[PDB]
C-alpha cells in the first residue's frame, strides 16, 4: 500500500520490502532543537509509522539559532508543543505527537530511541534499559565545529544489505570441470572472494541451475572458480549467474561497556589521533555541564576553559586512557561548547536519520560505533575571535555568535548570494542561508532562479513546499517559505522564473554579475553545471557544486585563481547501445525498453508532427524533397495518417492496435527469421544464435493473455489521444471487436531507375491540398513519465514484455520500466541534508577569504556504508608565456575592439606569438590556411563587425564583451597554449 | 575541443589525405562533410560518398556522431546512413584523428562485416547469392555515387 | 608436447605445441585450423586470461593442459 506517487524517487534506493517494514516502527527523538527538529524532520519525510516528541524545557531567543520551526512569538512554550504542529505538515502519513513525561516501561513502545541534548547520566539510565529489551538507541551531540553520534541496535542485530549495491549478475562462457567459470569476452563479473553466486539457463550441466548458492574463488578480472563440479557434469556452455548477498550479524556494545572501551569511526584519516581526545572531551563537556547546573562553558572563558581541561585530565586519569590530551584541541571544544550552527546540525541530522531507517529496515551497514567530527578548519582567522565579541547579543544568532562573533555576523549579513535551482539541495541551502542570516544587511541580496513547476513526487524531499503548492513555480514558493522563516528576509530576495543557459544572458549579465559575492549550484544536468562553471570563470565569482546519487554524494569548491573550475574534471559518461543490438538483436530488458521507447516516439510523436508541419509551412513538401533522408516514409507517414488509416471511431483504433501488434511482434520476427535461420553458421562455421544473439520466436495473438491485452488497450487509447476520440477501457468492447479481424496475409520476401520519383509525386498528388484542411490539427503525444493516466508508461512496459518474451528475456514489470525509460535518478532527503550541510561549512570558509588551498576541502560520502572523505582541491595548472607565469583557467587578455590586423599585430609584437586560429564560440573567425582572398576581405573588419558578418547575426544591444579562443605557435614554430582573450565592446 | 577540432583540421590541411577530404560546413567548426571515395577492389569503385560529422562538445571525449548522405548498398549501412563501426562505439578512447575514422569506413565499405549486420537483408543476399550482391552494390553506386 | 583446447560449443582440438611456444603462434595455429584471427581469440586457462608477448611456461602450461578459446565478438 505503499503510495508510488509521492515516494517514487526514495522507493528506488529503499525498495519496497524495506518501506513496508519501515512504515512499521516507531521513532522516539529526545530534544527538539535544531539536531532534534532536523532529524524528525528527515524521519517525516522517510515515512516511518509515527514519531513521539519529548522536549518539555521553555523556548529560548538563542534556540532559533538552529531551529526553524520557532518563531520569535514562541518564546516562553515548550518547544515540542510549538513544534509539533509544524512537523504534523510534512507528511499526512506519519502522526506526529508529544509526551510530557518519560518513563522507562514506556521505551518499550518505540522501535528506535534517538537522544540529543541529554546528559550522560540520563543517557546511561536510558541505555541500560534499551539494550536489554532489543531496541535501536541513537545518541547525537552537535557543540560548535563538533560532532557526535553513537548507535547501538543490539547484541544480535541481522543486516540483510551491506553495501546497497545491485546484485552482481553476468553471462557466461564456459564452466570446466574445475568450476572454472568465465564471463564473456572483455565482461567483468566484480565478484569478491567468499560470494555466493546462482547460476540459471545452463546448458550441459543442469544440476548447476537448482539454486544453491556456492563459494567464489576470483582468479582474475574475467574469470573465477566454484570449486568441484565433477559429478555434476564435465563441461557446461552458456547460462546467466547472479550473486546472492547473505545476511549478516553484527553485535554491540553498550554505552556502559563501550564507554571504557570505544569503536571509532573515523571520518577522515589526515587526523586519527583525534577521536580519542574527542572521547574524553564530550564526557568532560557532560561532567561539568552537571557540575554547574547544566550550564556549558561560556564562549571563549579561559577560567572555564582551564576547569574544563581539568576535568578532562582527571576523566583521562580514571579510565586509564594511555593517551597524550592536546591542550589546544581540547580547549577549543571548550570555547565552542554554546555554539549552535545550523550546517553541523543539517549534516548531523542527515546521518542520524540515515541511522534510523538503517535500524528499522535492518539494511545497509550501520556505523559501529562512535562517530567523531570536526569541521574546524572552518573557523574564521581575518576576524577578531574573543570573548568580548562571542558574548550574546540577545538575537536569535547567538548560537552562531558564540562561535564565529559579531564581526564575522556582519560580514555574512552582507553577502550578495546567486542560487541556481530550487530543487531538494536549493531548498535545504535557502533554509541555511535565512537561519545564518545571509544577505540581512542593508547590502544583502539574494537571487534565485528556477524554471520548474512543483509536482507530487517532490514534496518527499522538498520540505518547502506542501499539497497545496503543486503546480506552482518553485522558486516563489521557496522565496516566501524562507522569508516566514527567517522575517528579515522581507524584500532581500528576489525570484526568477528564467532557465540559466545562453538564451538568458539578457538577465543574468555584466551588470548582474559584477555585483554577486557568490554562486551556488543546485542543478542536476552537467550542461547547465558547465555552463554556469564558464561564467563564474569569466567573472572570477566562488562557485560551490554538490550533487546527490541515491545515498551518495559529494561537494566540491572553486575559488578564483586557486583552485580548478568544474569543467576541468571528467566523470564517466552514459552508456548508449549500439544500434545493431537495438534494432535486430536486443539480450537483456535495458534493450527492449529503450526499442519500446523509440517505437512510442516513432508511432505516436514523430508522424504527428510531420503531418502538422506539412499542414502549417507552405513549401514543406519541397523543403522535405531535398533536405530530408527519407522523403518516402515522410510522404507515406502522411498519407497514412491523414486518408489511408484515419479512425472514425474507437473501433477502428483498436483494429489499428491490434495491426500493429501484428506488424511489430509477428511479421518483422518472420522476417528476420527468413533472413537468419536459426540453424545457419556464420563465416567461421560457429553457428549463428550463439551467446549475446537469442534466436527469438513469433508471437500468437491470445485475447485472453494479459500482455496483450494491456498492449492492445494502450496502443488503441494513445491512437485515440492522437485523433482526438473517446477511449474505453472495458473488456467487453475489445473482445467483441478483435473477434472478427482476418489477418492479412504474409510471406516473407526474397527480394530479388528514376520511376521512383515519379510513384513519389503521384503519392504527393494524392494528398488532400493543404487548404482544404484549416483548422484541422493532431494532437502529438509528449512523453511524460509521472502521469499514470496517459499510459505512457503502461505502452513502453507492455511493448517491451512482449518483445521480451520474443526473444526469451526475462520480462520486468511497471516499476523498474519507469526507473529505466524515464532516466529516474534516485533521490533521498537525508542525503540531501548531508550535502546542504557540507556545502554551508564550505560557504564560511568563501565568507572568510582564506587563501590557503589546504584551508579548502572537498567532500564525498557514501551513507550505504558509513564512508565519508575529504580532500583538499587540486590547484589550477600554471604554464610558461612569454617567460611570465600564467594561469591556465583565471588568466586573460584584455583588448579594445581593435581591428583583426590590428590584434594579430598586438599579438605578434607584444607576446612575440604568431596568430594561426581565432574562434569566438563555434564559428571560425581566422585561420592561417584560409586563402589569402578571403583574408584580405576580413582582415580590416572590427572585431564586432567580423562576428556579425560571420555569424549573420547582429549583436544584441546587452552585449558588452566578446570571449575569443585563440591558437598561436611560437617562433620556432612550436605550439603553444594561451588564455582566452577579452574583447571590451 | 575547439582547440583540438582545429589541430585536427590543420593536420589534414597539410597532411593530404588523398582518397578523403574533410572540411567545416560554412565556418562552423562542430559540422564537417567529409567525401570518401570507393575502393578501387570493391564494389563501390569510382564512387564519393559524402559523410556527415557533428563533433559533440565532450570532444575529444564523446564521439564524433558520422552518417552517410549517399545512398550506399552495403551490410553494415541502413538507409538513414548510420554506420555499425566499432572505433565509434568502444574503441574511440580520445587518442586518434578524423583520418582514422576515414580509414576504417574506407576498409568497412572495401569488406563487409555480415556476421553482425545493420541490414539483415543485405547481409543474407551478401552471405548467399554474391553475384547478385555484387550487381546490385554496383548499380546503387553508379546511380547514386556517381554525378 | 600436445594440448587440448575447447570451444565454447564442446568441441575439442588437439594441438601439438612446445613449453616455449610464444602465445602468438598458438594464436597463429588457432586462426591456421579455425580461421578466427587471433585479435578475437580469447584463450583462458586455470582462470588466467593468456596474454600475447609471453610463452606458455610463463602459464606454468605443462604436458596435456587444458584451454578454453572463446570469441571476442565485436560490434
Ligand atoms: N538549466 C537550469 N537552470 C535553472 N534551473 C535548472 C536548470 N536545470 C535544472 N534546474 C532546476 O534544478 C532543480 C533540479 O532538482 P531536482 O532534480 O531534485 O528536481 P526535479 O528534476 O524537478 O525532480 P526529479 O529529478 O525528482 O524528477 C529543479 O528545480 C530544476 O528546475
Ligand atoms: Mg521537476
Ligand atoms: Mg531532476
Amino acid at each position: 500500500t505503499i503510495d508510488e506517487g509521492l515516494y517514487s524517487r526514495q522507493l528506488y534506493v529503499l525498495g519496497h520490502e524495506a518501506m513496508k517494514q519501515m512504515s512499521q516502527s516507531n521513532v522516539l527523538i529526545i530534544g527538539c532543537k535544531g539536531l532534534g527538529v532536523e532529524i524528525a524532520k528527515n524521519v517525516c519525510l522517510a515515512g516511518v509509522k509515527s514519531v513521539t516528541l519529548y522536549d518539555p524545557q521553555p523556548t529560548r531567543i538563542e534556540d532559533l539559532s538552529s531551529q526553524y520551526f520557532l518563531t520569535e512569538d514562541d518564546i516562553g512554550v515548550p518547544r515540542a508543543k510549538v513544534t509539533v504542529s509544524k512537523l504534523a505538515e510534512l507528511n499526512q502519513y506519519v502522526p506526529v505527537s508529544v509526551v510530557d513525561e518519560l518513563s522507562t516501561e514506556y521505551l518499550k513502545n518505540f522501535k528506535c530511541v534517538v537522544v540529543t541534548e541529554t546528559s550522560l547520566t540520563k543517557q546511561l539510565e536510558i541505555n541500560d534499559f534499551t539494550h536489554k529489551n532489543h531496541i535501536a538507541y541513537i545518541a547525537a551531540d552537535s557543540r560548535g565545529l563538533f560532532g557526535s553520534i553513537f548507535c547501538d541496535f543490539g547484541e544480535n542485530f541481522i543486516c540483510t544489505d551491506t553495501d546497497g549495491n545491485e546484485p552482481l549478475t553476468g553471462m557466461i562462457a564456459s564452466i570446466t570441470d574445475d568450476g572454472v567459470v568465465t564471463m564473456l569476452e572483455e565482461t567483468r563479473h566484480g565478484l569478491e572472494n567468499g560470494d555466493f553466486v546462482k547460476f540459471t539457463e545452463v546448458k550441459g550441466m543442469p544440476g548447476l541451475n537448482d539454486g544453491t548458492p556456492r563459494k567464489v574463488e576470483v582468479k582474475g578480472p574475467y574469470t573465477f572458480s566454484i570449486g568441484s563440479v565433477k559429478d555434476l557434469g564435465s563441461a557446461g556452455y552458456n547460462g546467466v549467474f547472479t550473486q546472492v548477498k547473505v545476511p549478516t550479524k553484527i553485535s554491540f556494545k553498550s554505552l556502559r561497556e563501550s564507554l571504557k572501551d570505544p569503536e571509532y569511526v573515523y571520518p577522515d584519516f589526515g587526523k586519527m589521533m583525534r577521536p580519542p581526545q574527542y572521547h574524553i572531551a564530550f564526557q568532560a563537556l557532560s561532567a561539568f555541564a552537571d557540575a554547574h547546573e547544566g550550564s556549558l562553558p561560556r564562549p571563549r572563558n579561559d577560567i572555564d576553559a582551564a576547569e574544563f581541561f581539568e576535568f578532562c585530565k582527571k576523566i583521562a586519569s580514571t579510565l586509564q586512557f594511555d593517551v597524550e590530551l592536546d591542550e589546544k584541541l581540547i580547549k577549543e571544544i571548550s570555547y565552542q561548547a554554546r555554539g549552535d550552527l545550523v550546517a553541523m546540525s543539517a549534516f548531523l541530522g542527515g546521518a542520524v536519520a540515515q541511522e534510523v531507517l538503517k535500524a528499522t529496515t535492518s539494511k545497509f551497514y550501520p556505523l559501529k560505533q562512535y562517530f567523531y567530527f570536526d569541521s574546524l578548519e572552518s573557523l574564521p582567522s581575518s576576524v577578531t575571535i574573543s570573548e568580548e565579541t562571542c558574548k550574546p547579543r540577545g538575537c536569535r544568532y547567538d548560537g552562531q555568535i558564540a562561535v564565529f562573533g559579531s564581526e564575522f555576523q556582519e560580514k555574512i549579513a552582507s553577502l550578495s548570494t546567486f542560487l541556481v535551482g530550487a530543487g531538494a539541495i536549493g531548498c535545504e541551502m535557502l533554509k541555511n542561508w535565512a537561519m545564518m542570516g545571509v544577505a540581512t544587511g542593508e547590502s544583502g541580496h539574494i537571487s534565485v532562479t528556477d524554471m520548474d513547476s512543483i509536482e507530487k513526487s517532490n514534496l518527499n524531499r522538498q520540505f518547502l513546499f506542501r499539497p497545496r503548492d503543486v503546480g506552482k513555480l518553485k522558486s516563489e514558493c521557496a522565496s516566501t517559505a524562507v522569508s516566514i522563516m527567517n522575517p528579515s528576509l522581507t524584500g532581500k530576495i528576489t525570484s526568477y522564473q528564467e532557465r540559466v543557459g545562453p538564451e538568458s544572458e539578457g538577465i543574468f549579465g555584466d551588470e548582474f554579475f559584477e555585483k554577486l559575492s557568490l554562486v551556488t549550484n543546485a542543478l542536476d544536468n552537467v550542461e547547465a553545471r558547465m555552463y554556469v562553471d564558464r561564467r563564474c570563470v569569466f567573472f572570477e565569482k566562488p562557485l560551490l557544486e554538490s550533487g546527490t546519487l541515491g545515498t551518495k554524494g559529494n561537494t566540491q569548491v572553486v575559488v578564483p585563481h586557486l583552485t580548478e573550475s568544474y569543467g576541468s574534471s571528467q566523470d564517466p559518461p552514459e552508456k548508449s547501445f549500439p544500434i545493431c543490438t537495438l534494432k535486430n538483436f536486443p539480450n537483456r530488458i535495458e534493450h527492449t525498453i529503450a526499442w519500446a521507447r523509440d517505437l512510442f516516439e516513432g508511432l505516436f510523436k514523430q508522424p504527428i508532427d510531420n503531418v502538422n508541419m506539412y499542414l502549417s509551412s507552405p513549401n514543406f513538401l519541397e523543403t522535405s524533397l531535398k533536405t530530408s533522408s527519407n522523403p518516402r516514409e515522410v510522404l507515406e507517414n502522411i498519407r497514412d495518417y491523414l486518408v489511408t488509416e484515419k479512425p472514425l471511431s474507437f473501433e477502428e483504433c483498436i483494429m489499428w492496435a491490434r495491426l500493429q501488434f501484428d506488424k511489430f511482434f509477428n511479421n518483422n520476427i518472420q522476417q528476420l527469421l527468413f533472413n537468419f535461420p536459426k540453424d545457419s553458421v556464420t563465416s567461421t562455421g560457429q553457428p549463428f544464435w550463439s551467446g549475446p544473439k537469442r534466436a527469438p520466436t513469433p508471437l500468437s495473438f491470445d485475447i485472453h493473455n494479459r500482455e496483450h491485452f494491456d498492449f492492445i488497450v494502450a496502443a488503441a487509447s494513445l491512437y485515440a489521444f492522437n485523433y482526438g476520440l473517446k477511449s474505453e477501457t472495458d473488456p467487453a468492447i475489445y473482445e467483441r471487436v478483435l473477434a472478427g479481424y482476418n489477418p492479412p496475409p504474409f510471406a516473407p520476401k526474397s527480394g530479388i531507375a528514376n520511376k521512383d520519383k515519379q510513384e513519389l509525386k503521384s503519392i504527393a498528388d494524392s494528398l488532400p491540398p493543404p487548404s482544404s484542411l484549416v483548422g484541422f490539427r493532431l494532437t502529438p503525444a509528449e512523453f511524460e513519465k509521472d502521469d499514470d493516466s496517459n499510459h505512457h508508461i503502461d505502452f513502453i512496459t507492455a511493448a517491451s514484455n512482449l518483445r521480451a518474451m520474443n526473444y526469451d528475456i526475462t520480462p520486468a514489470d511497471r516499476f523498474k520500466t519507469k526507473f529505466v525509460a524515464g532516466k529516474i535518478v534516485p533521490a533521498m532527503c537525508t542525503s540531501t541534508a548531508v550535502v546542504s550541510g557540507l556545502v554551508c561549512l564550505e560557504l564560511v570558509k568563501l565568507v572568510d577569504g582564506k587563501k590557503k588551498i589546504e584551508e579548502y576541502k572537498n567532500g564525498f560520502f557514501n551513507l550505504a556504508i558509513g564512508l565519508f572523505t575529504f580532500s583538499d582541491p587540486i590547484a589550477s595548472p600554471k604554464m610558461k608565456v612569454n617567460g611570465k607565469e600564467i594561469d591556465k583557467i583565471w588568466d586573460r587578455y584584455n583588448l579594445p575592439d581593435c581591428t583583426l590586423q590590428e590584434l594579430i599585430d598586438y599579438f605578434q609584437k607584444e607576446e612575440g606569438l604568431e596568430v594561426t586560429m581565432l574562434s569566438s564560440g563555434v564559428s571560425l573567425l581566422y585561420a592561417n590556411f584560409q586563402p589569402p582572398k578571403k583574408l584580405a576581405e576580413r582582415l580590416p573588419l572590427k572585431i564586432s563587425e567580423l562576428v556579425e558578418q560571420i555569424t549573420k547575426k547582429k549583436l544584441e544591444p546587452f552585449r558588452k564583451h566578446l570571449v575569443l579562443e585563440i591558437c598561436c605557435d611560437d617562433a620556432n614554430g612550436e605550439d603553444v597554449e594561451v588564455p582566452f582573450i577579452c574583447i571590451k565592446l | 575541443a575547439l582547440k583540438r577540432i582545429n589541430r585536427e583540421l590543420a593536420d589534414l590541411g597539410k597532411d593530404p589525405p588523398s582518397s578523403s577530404s574533410a572540411g567545416p560546413v560554412g565556418d562552423d567548426l562542430f559540422h564537417w562533410q567529409a567525401t570518401i571515395m570507393g575502393p578501387a577492389d570493391s564494389p563501390y569503385a569510382g564512387g564519393v560518398f559524402f559523410l556527415s560529422i557533428h563533433f559533440p562538445t565532450d570532444y575529444p571525449f564523446k564521439p564524433p556522431k558520422v552518417n552517410f548522405t549517399t545512398r550506399i548498398y552495403h551490410p553494415n549501412i541502413n538507409s538513414n546512413g548510420s554506420i555499425c563501426l566499432d572505433i565509434l562505439r568502444d574503441q574511440w578512447s580520445p587518442a586518434l584523428t578524423i583520418s582514422k575514422v576515414l580509414l576504417s569506413i574506407s576498409s568497412l565499405l572495401t569488406d563487409p562485416n555480415p556476421d553482425d549486420p545493420l541490414v539483415p537483408e543485405i547481409a543474407h543476399v551478401y552471405k548467399t547469392d554474391r553475384s547478385r550482391y555484387e550487381l546490385s552494390a554496383r548499380e546503387w553506386t553508379r546511380k547514386y555515387a556517381i554525378g | 608436447m600436445q594440448i587440448f583446447v575447447k570451444t565454447l560449443t564442446g568441441k575439442t582440438i588437439t594441438l601439438e605445441v612446445e613449453s616455449s611456444d610464444t602465445i602468438d603462434n598458438v594464436k597463429s595455429k588457432i586462426q591456421d585450423k579455425e580461421g578466427i584471427p587471433p585479435d578475437q581469440q580469447r584463450l583462458i586457462f586455470a582462470g588466467k586470461q593468456l596474454e600475447d608477448g609471453r610463452t606458455l611456461s610463463d602459464y606454468n602450461i605443462q604436458k596435456e593442459s587444458t584451454l578454453h578459446l572463446v570469441l571476442r565478438l565485436r560490434g
